């Protein structure tokens, strides 16, 4: 545990170093600059620009897709924080990606389950739509009958992040005082989902086209609309399921989206 | 009845199949007389600009121009391309970018070595990375009953065709022996 704790605080500070260098060949600390001064959260970056200077963190950022970004975007947030500017969005900054791929350039028909947990970029036709809507991401609540504030942060198996937790709506303190929502401290984010088909030029004759799902978050929600041709660059995953402790085998999958073009 | 000794491969096809290739390159206006332009390669007049007339040249024609020239890389040999196939040149199609890869990049190292030597250089690394990434590859897919080899350059073709030939051989010495 240890060791990968080391790991960790290894592959963190050498993205680190890639972001915040003294002299910046590839300019990302003025493109934060930039980022902070138009309000934006989050920063898009060529993975070939990457795969130069850090060839076996590239390499491995498409296998191990989900360690090596949790800590590139760690790394992000104590880049930011050596700066002299503030701060100011609530939620997390964020990252995406451009490049060259190769291997994972896929369509709906050729994603398949030899490729799940790696990132992916996918091409396609939007066919469906969910109104924005939003969702919980942190609670805060006051206690009147001990001046205290409590908190707390909710996970879902959609979130990139992996861990979970118990998801109950607090209502009371440990000493059973109730308790009360502060609603202009609390914390929710834009969620959007949508659908994308095979494009009609390379769907092969008298067949079916086929089709994959996307789920979207924050800014990267109410982009699109249906009909519009699309590239999408994520993960690809599997979502279990469960009906009164009885599993069927058979589980949906999903991309989870970094970036659209 | 008199002798004239040449290059070892003077009629090989492909040889001269590489040399008619032709690459980007710019001339000093006013060096050169402008009927080259279509005494050589029927141009009527040349693309000017403010650092030269702006062609296209054959290499063969290109090792006879002893006055002063300049040379553009070729979209599969920019800077950016030397990059990602120094980083993974194992699975890609070559030959979908050039039938003759290595032939055309060493000639271009030896005409950039007047202009550019650290161009030159960099470049003659390149190749010699990605043929290392790919022999192996090669040598071993030879030995599959339904490969075809699409994907690869006319200098690895003769080592993917003698590994067929060698694998063809002992299959059918083995096959007397039911």
């Amino acid at each position: 545990d240890r060791a990968e704790d080391a790991r960790k605080q290894e592959i963190t500070e050498q993205y680190l170093n890639f972001l915040d260098n003294q002299a910046d060949t590839f300019h990302y600390r003025q493109k934060i600059v930039k980022m902070m001064n138009d309000g934006e959260s989050r920063l898009v970056m060529n993975l070939d620009e990457i795969r130069e200077i850090l060839p076996e963190r590239a390499e491995g950022l498409l296998t191990q897709s989900v360690l090596e970004m949790n800590c590139l975007q760690s790394a992000l947030q104590m880049a930011i924080n050596r700066s002299d500017v503030q701060a100011v969005v609530k939620t997390g900054f964020h990252v995406g990606f451009e490049g060259t791929f190769g291997e994972r350039h896929v369509n709906p028909r050729t994603l398949k389950s030899s490729y799940l947990g790696n990132l992916v970029c996918c091409e396609g036709i939007v066919t469906k739509c969910s109104t924005v809507r939003q969702k919980l991401l942190t609670s805060v609540h006051y206690c009147p009958a001990t001046n205290k504030v409590l908190e707390k942060k909710f996970a879902d198996f959609t979130m990139l992040d992996t861990a979970v937790t118990n998801n109950n709506y607090p209502t009371e303190d440990e000493n059973k005082n109730p308790l009360e929502t502060e609603f202009g401290h609390s914390v929710y984010k834009d969620h959007q989902t949508f659908t994308i088909q095979e494009l009609p030029e390379s769907a092969p004759a008298g067949q079916l086209p086929r089709a994959v799902d996307c789920v979207a978050d924050l800014d990267l929600a109410d982009r699109v609309k249906p009909g519009d041709r699309v590239r999408i660059i994520g993960v690809f995953r599997v979502l279990p399921n469960k009906q009164n402790g009885v599993s069927s085998g058979s589980f949906r999958s999903i991309i989870i989206i970094n970036h659209i073009q | 009845f008199e002798i004239q000794r040449v290059e070892s491969k003077f009629f090989d096809l492909d040889d001269i199949i590489a040399k008619s290739d032709s690459t980007s390159c710019t001339f000093e206006i006013g060096d050169l007389n402008p009927d080259f332009f279509q005494e050589m390669l029927g141009v009527s007049k040349p693309t000017q600009n403010a650092d030269g007339y702006g062609v296209d040249a054959p290499y063969w024609l290109l090792e006879s121009v002893r006055s002063s020239f300049s040379i553009q890389l070729p979209k599969a040999y920019s800077v950016n391309m030397q990059n990602v196939l120094n980083a993974d040149s194992k699975k890609l199609n070559l030959s979908g970018l050039q039938q003759h890869f290595y032939g055309n990049g060493m000639q271009l190292c030896r005409l950039m070595k007047g202009e550019n030597p650290d161009g030159a250089l960099s470049l003659a690394r390149c190749l010699v990375s990605t043929l290392t990434q790919r022999l192996g590859e090669i040598v071993s897919t030879a030995t599959h009953l339904q490969s075809k080899g699409e994907k690869f350059d006319s200098l690895e073709t003769k080592v993917f065709l003698e590994g067929k030939r060698c694998k063809e051989d002992i299959d059918t010495w083995l096959r007397q022996d039911n």
